[PDB]
């Protein structure tokens, strides 16, 4: 355990930042995906017709 | 004789209510000739998909025959007196007016009654009108502006009776039977939904007597949503691009209409070819926006300039520009009301729209109320950060995508 701590003194801080960034991504990824879907809905739902004379 | 002083000289429009409900309105003046007419609160927005073209068909065959006199006889009687009969149909109103001399008033009103109450729907005449309207479809196909505005209405109101065209689909007019037209007449052409309006050399009691004599036999007894969509027909071989962009506007009954008119009057054709601003008003909704022709390579710049003008009005409108817009609106109103046909049309439409003939003094007081702060507030209320309805008849390729157009409706600086 001591040798592991010496190898990785940032172990606890790395784990804490990992948890914080996991929560951050859980908040952001659905939101940014929803923003992209909202912006792209105009193209995703647009209907086109061909009306030759 | 100041402008405000001069407005009082305008004679009032006497209004009377008949027993059956028909509203008879007149504006007497020292005019040798008059323009009587009947205005009906029936239009395309009151028609279902089954009978979308009913009103236009009735307008077509209205002067083609009545029970008392055949269509040839009716037309000959109109022509011999020197009068001109005319008719128009909007999505909300339908008018038949006879423009004649002051001494020809007694006949003309009778004529209107003969057109309104007892219309002879000859089957052969109905088929002839079918053929005429079918040709008129291709005739209207040439007019780019009308196609653009039909696109704009269809995309703006979509699932609403306000979105279908006045003429209607080709299939609908093709299959529109006589019984459908008769039912449309019975359910729609009835008092009190009718105003007999006349102005010029007409005495009001004379008009009332004529209306009681002829127009006295008339029988006595969906949520409109604005969807900010777009339509884009390309047809790249056309010379110039046509575009019309609009936002939902207030109905007829709204104080904000005058401020919007001033804002439109305030609204650079150098980038464009012929750019115009429109404020089409309906009962509960309306299309407030602009319409312009473009070179194939300059749609984006004109759209940018128009939206920049909109944003400038919504955010920072100086007093000088608002005063100029108010003066322009006053001049436009007074100049438009010149002429017997314009005042008669104004009387009819106002009675069908406001329930009263709003005098010019009230219009000018309302315009005087308008201020730069009021203009900014109302423009921000109706224009700023609003989803617009866009209609583009090609060649449209440089027209910005709907997301770009929508993002151009607000300012990051503001």
């Amino acid at each position: 355990t001591f040798l592991r701590w010496a190898s990785e003194p940032e172990h606890d801080h790395r784990k804490r930042m990992g948890l914080k960034m996991l929560m951050m991504m859980a908040l952001l990824v659905p939101l940014v995906y929803t923003i992209k879907r909202h912006k792209w809905s105009v193209l995703k739902s647009r209907k086109l017709a061909y009306r030759p004379p | 004789a100041t402008f405000a002083q001069a407005l009082q000289f305008v004679p009032e429009t006497q209004v009377s209510l008949l027993d059956n409900g028909l509203r008879v309105a007149s504006e007497q003046s020292s005019q040798p000739t008059c323009t009587v007419g009947v205005w009906i609160d029936v239009g395309s927005r009151f028609e279902t998909e089954k009978n979308n073209g009913a009103g236009y068909f009735l307008e077509h065959l209205a002067f083609k025959g009545t029970k008392n006199r055949p269509g040839s006889a009716l037309e000959k009687e109109v022509e011999s007196m020197g009068a001109h009969l005319n008719a128009y149909s909007t999505r909300e109103h339908t008018a038949y007016y006879i423009k004649a001399l002051s001494k020809d008033l007694p006949k003309a009103v009778e004529l209107l009654g003969d057109i309104v109450q007892n219309c002879s729907l000859e089957d052969s005449q109905i088929e002839k009108e079918r053929d005429v309207i079918l040709r008129e479809m291709q005739e209207n196909d040439a007019s780019m502006r009308d196609v653009v505005f039909n696109y704009l209405h269809a995309t703006a109101f979509q699932g609403t009776p306000l979105a279908q065209a006045v003429e209607g689909p080709s299939e609908n007019v093709r299959k529109l039977s006589r019984a459908d037209l008769t039912e449309y007449l019975s359910t729609h052409y009835k008092a009190p939904r009718m105003v007999l309006a006349a102005a010029g050399g007409v005495e009001h009691q004379q008009l009332l007597d004529l209306a009681q004599k002829h127009l006295g036999g008339i029988p006595w007894t969906t949520p409109c949503r604005f969807t900010g969509s777009e339509i884009r027909h390309r047809d790249d071989a056309l010379p110039f691009a046509h575009v019309a962009i609009a936002v939902e506007g207030p109905g007829w009954a709204s104080p904000d209409n005058v401020a919007l008119q001033v804002a439109n009057a305030i609204i650079a054709n150098k980038l464009c070819q012929s750019f115009q601003t429109f404020s089409i008003c309906y009962a509960e909704t309306g299309l407030l926006g602009a319409h312009f022709v473009c070179d194939r390579m300059k749609i984006d710049d004109m759209m940018f300039v128009l939206q920049g003008q909109w944003m400038r009005l919504c955010t920072s409108a100086t007093e000088s520009e608002v005063a100029r817009g108010k003066n322009i609106l006053r001049n436009a109103l007074v100049s438009h009301l010149d002429g017997t046909t314009p005042v008669c049309e104004d009387i009819g439409r106002s009675l069908l729209t406001y329930g009263r003939r709003i005098p010019l003094a009230e219009w000018e007081s309302r315009i005087a109320e308008v201020d730069a702060s009021v203009v900014r507030e109302i423009c921000s209320k109706y224009i700023y950060d609003q989803c617009p309805a866009v209609a583009g008849y090609g060649p449209i390729e440089q027209l910005p995508d709907y997301n770009r157009i929508r993002s151009g409706m607000f300012w990051l600086r503001f």
